[PDB]
């Protein structure tokens, strides 16, 4: 469905469909040779980031292609040292953390230049705190996130001045518990989901209104079971995972009812071909695939590994590289 | 990604194959090729704008091309007559607008709208704040029109009571909207309020009745819509101190002064520490919390020396002052007192109800008067029902504590999905009333029997506790919070679904743990109390630890000193 307020669950899939989704990742970019391939070349270091980690997450890194991807990251780092999502595009912050996270996954983080990507993400951090996204400027919390995400993962946090992106980053929290872009932005849950991210690699949640935000949080549960991103939306897997990773991360995930959010979760796969969708009977792509599958192992589901809140990314990667995050309770 | 059907595309149309307007892929690489070529070469001219205006016209996410923009346009600046670059930044607004149309969320096309206007010596603003009215018909959530719109206030100055006068002329046959009421949260607290001290609330009285009654005529018109709601529930709730110190206490025989902070704090960090006066006279001292671990904690605590203690004087008298706001706590602790202290009261001190005057009570009772026939009306409404709760809780939590209990029922059968959100949320506001019964009654024990609480909260308010009851309840785990027990003597928390006994540690003068029946289930559970100095007695009767090894002999090596554990 889609109505202006949900969708109607219409019988169909209850089952984790993991040997199907699996194959729709390995074979995602084989599938042919034009398509949003094409199109989405401005993402692709945050696409085969997903398929990555959704792959791990289902023990099944092993199908992809190191070797290429190694390739293929090497060569979108700019001199600079920041990556691009592809080859000949322009560095950004995003797709800095996302070849950062790929290659945590494969423990080959040396195929770059690492005290490169480091002087990359100090030259981004603005007087006030903030990080812009690249040399053009726009600044938004969701880099105050890859920033400290980027440099947790390397080992050097302590590069920025983490006082004063801290200070940013409250300077970004609204009336209902909730943060925003910048400061007076709406607060919305992807934009949540980078805060107490943020706030979780700077040892800061004591400073999250939990029972506020996560009582904001938990509204976002509709009759279907699914979460929006905010008020009057539809729900989506996508803000479904950012909800729940920032319920977890706040101390609050018991506040959704998680038997139906995995109906939700479960009705978006794609019975023939594999994926997730935003929503069932949609289209299905990688991001949809990631989300839904780290949702389902937050919400409990044994066969997938146990996936960070903070991270998106395998916990027991995270942990060898000692990287875990403490959260709220 | 969103909201694409499956429809034509699966195998099953049949229609194979044929996945062609890979001539509008072809077209596209070859564009994209021949602007990357262009760029490296310098060739910052017209050409590039053409390409990539194809390109970006399809796709206006392909975020180098903006960039690619810039760097021509910068460059023409130079090159251009004045009235040619005026032609040009046009033609680039109308381009602008046509890629918004394609993705009215494109994060690179919006920047660059902001990168265009903020360079320009003498912007038409008219034209940006009606394309913000445009996007926001066609669609009133999109929150990047709100942010243009914040961004052209600021450019232009526009002065910020102009700037709500602007949502004063949306409170009508406008709309509801999370946005409005959003950008109203931000515009009030700027222009008007001034947090003096004393009184309480959100704001200036004068305007808070006021903004209630406003989001009042929005949930009474359209109950069945929630940013009305939402924004209410602010304005009924408190402003923060952080002027908050709340509570300091000293203990002759731990030789100890204790305090207990309105929020989590770091004592000695960026902006406070707490200086000690003693006597009137400095006394330099190393704070710690509980655990001596020092993070963020309400509960903070520091060793007093015998000279701050001895007869030497019939009196002590131990002023705190914490730097980071100039608040102080001052007890006096007299010859032959165990103890003394200063307590911030639930009851006065305002520590989560928000005292009304004659107006301001009227104003809410009424609305008290009217979430009920609403509630006859829409009897499903969960925000009224809620509401209602919030309702009796700002006027007058003691009385009416039966009828909230009856509410969180019926909310309960009402939106099922938050029950164990509003399970927490009345345990929360029971806590707060045994607060009250306790302080109320002059004493320093608690009675939380029988209440079905789920969770704690509050637990900072507890400092002086002497003696607590949590028996007959449901809840899972005594949290680290219990850390600011300081006083806590005897515990009393059987039958209980208890599976975690953490924040009992570090506790120094619990004597007696009650745990009976509860869910402690491989002992193991039990390490912890390692760390409480004074326990005696602890009952762990009802456990399924108790089916351990002879157990009583495994928990004695646990916990050699504790004189008295049964099993
Ligand atoms: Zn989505």
């Amino acid at each position: 469905t889609q109505q202006k307020d949900v969708t109607i669950k219409s019988d169909a899939p209850d089952t984790l469909l993991l040997e199907k989704h699996a194959d729709y990742i390995a074979s995602y970019g084989s599938k042919k040779d034009d398509y949003e391939y094409c199109m989405s070349e401005y993402l692709r270091m945050s696409g085969v980031y997903w398929g990555l980690t959704v792959m791990d997450l289902m023990g099944q890194l092993h199908r992809m292609n190191k070797e290429e991807i190694l390739v293929f990251i090497k060569s979108c780092q700019h001199e600079c040292g920041g990556v691009s999502a592809s080859i000949g595009h322009d560095p950004h912050l995003l797709y800095t953390l996302s070849a950062v996270q790929i290659l945590t996954l494969y423990d080959s983080i040396h195929v770059i230049n690492v005290d490169k990507v480091v002087a990359y993400v100090q030259s981004l951090q603005k007087e006030d705190g903030s990080f812009a996204g690249d040399i053009w400027g726009e600044i938004d919390t969701r880099f105050s996130f890859c920033a400290v995400a980027t440099l947790a993962l390397l080992g050097k946090l302590d590069a920025i001045n983490v006082e004063k992106a801290i200070e940013f980053v409250l300077s970004c929290m609204n009336f209902d518990g909730g943060f925003g872009c910048r400061p007076g932005s709406e607060s919305h849950a992807g934009q949540i989901y980078c805060c107490t991210g943020f706030l979780a690699i700077t040892s800061q949640l004591h400073q999250v209104n939990s029972d506020l935000l996560g009582w904001w949080l938990c509204e976002r549960q509709l009759p279907s079971g699914g979460l929006n991103g905010r008020p009057e939306k539809l729900p989506d897997v996508c803000y479904s995972w950012w909800v729940l990773a920032s319920l977890k991360i706040i101390g609050r995930l018991h506040w959704i009812d998680r038997e139906k959010l995995r109906s939700f979760i479960l009705a978006c796969q794609d019975e023939e071909t594999g994926g997730f969708a935003d929503r069932p009977g949609d289209m299905v792509d990688p991001f949809h695939t990631l989300f839904g599958i780290a949702g389902l192992s937050l919400l409990g589901e044994e066969q997938i590994k146990p996936v960070s809140p903070v991270f998106c990314m395998p916990e027991e990667v995270l942990q060898r590289v000692n990287v875990q995050p403490e959260l709220v309770s | 990604m969103h909201g694409r059907l499956k429809v034509k595309t699966s195998e099953e149309q049949a229609e194979a194959k044929r996945l062609e307007r890979e001539q509008k892929l072809k077209l596209y690489q070859s564009a994209t090729q021949a602007v990357f070529q262009k760029r490296q070469a310098g060739e910052l001219d017209e050409s590039v704008l053409e390409l990539t205006s194809q390109i970006l016209g399809a796709n206006p996410d392909f975020a180098t091309l903006w960039n690619c923009r810039r760097e021509v346009l910068q460059h023409l600046e130079t090159e251009k007559s004045p009235e040619e670059s005026a032609a040009l930044v046009k033609a680039e607004l109308g381009f602008l607008e046509s890629c918004l149309r394609v993705n009215p969320k494109s994060y690179g096309t919006w920047h660059h709208r902001c990168w265009l206007l903020s360079r320009l010596p003498e912007p038409n603003w008219a034209r940006e704040l009606e394309l913000c009215a445009r996007f926001l018909e066609a669609d009133e959530r999109n929150f990047h029109c709100w942010d243009y719109r914040r961004f052209v206030a600021a450019q232009a100055a526009v002065a910020p009571a102009e700037e709500l006068a602007f949502t004063d002329s949306l409170i009508t046959r406008n709309f509801s909207n999370y946005s409005s009421w959003h950008y109203r949260s931000c515009l009030l607290p700027q222009l008007h309020p001034q947090p003096d001290s004393g009184p309480q609330g959100r704001l200036p009285e004068n305007v808070l009745l006021k903004e209630l009654e406003l989001v009042q005529n929005a949930f009474f018109t359209d109950p069945n819509d929630q940013s009305a709601w939402f924004y209410h529930r602010w304005l009924l709730g408190r402003a923060e101190p952080h002027d908050v110190l709340c509570c300091v206490h000293v203990s002759r025989e731990e030789a100890c002064l204790s305090v207990c902070f309105s929020r989590p704090l770091t004592v000695g960090s960026r902006m406070g520490t707490l200086l000690l006066m003693v006597d009137e006279a400095p006394l330099s001292v190393e704070w710690r919390t509980p655990d001596g671990r020092n993070r963020p904690s309400h509960v903070w605590l520091c060793d007093l020396p015998a000279a701050s203690l001895n007869d030497q004087l019939p009196q002590h008298t131990f002023r705190v002052i914490w730097t980071g706001s100039d608040s102080q706590k001052e007890c006096v602790l007299l010859k032959d007192r165990p103890e003394c202290w200063c307590r911030d009261s639930a009851t006065d001190e305002q520590l989560f109800r928000c005292e009304l005057s004659v107006e301001k009570s009227t104003v809410l009772q009424s609305e008290l008067e009217s979430c009920k026939e609403l509630q006859e009306l829409e009897p499903e409404n969960k925000w009224c029902l809620l509401t209602i709760i919030l309702l009796m809780r700002a006027l007058d939590p003691l009385l009416y504590e039966k009828e909230t209990l009856q509410y969180f029922s019926t909310l309960k059968a009402v939106d099922p999905m938050r029950a164990a959100y509003l399970d927490d949320l009345r345990s929360k506001f029971l806590l707060e009333n045994s607060v009250l019964k306790m302080e109320y009654a002059d004493v320093r024990v608690l009675h939380l029997a029988h209440k079905d609480l789920t969770v704690l909260c509050h637990l900072e308010q507890l400092l002086l506790v002497t003696h607590l009851d949590l028996s007959h309840n449901r809840l899972r785990a005594l949290p680290p919070a219990l850390a600011a027990l300081r006083c806590l003597e005897v515990l009393q928390a059987s039958d209980n679904a208890l599976e975690n006994v953490d924040g009992v540690a570090n506790l120094p003068r619990l004597q007696e743990l009650l745990l009976c029946n509860n869910r402690l289930q491989q002992s193991a559970a039990i390490q912890p109390l390692v760390s409480c100095p004074r326990l005696v007695l602890l009952n762990l009767q009802g456990n399924s630890l108790c089916q351990e090894e002879g157990i009583q002999e495994r928990l004695a090596e646990m916990l050699p000193s504790v004189s008295s554990i049964l099993t």
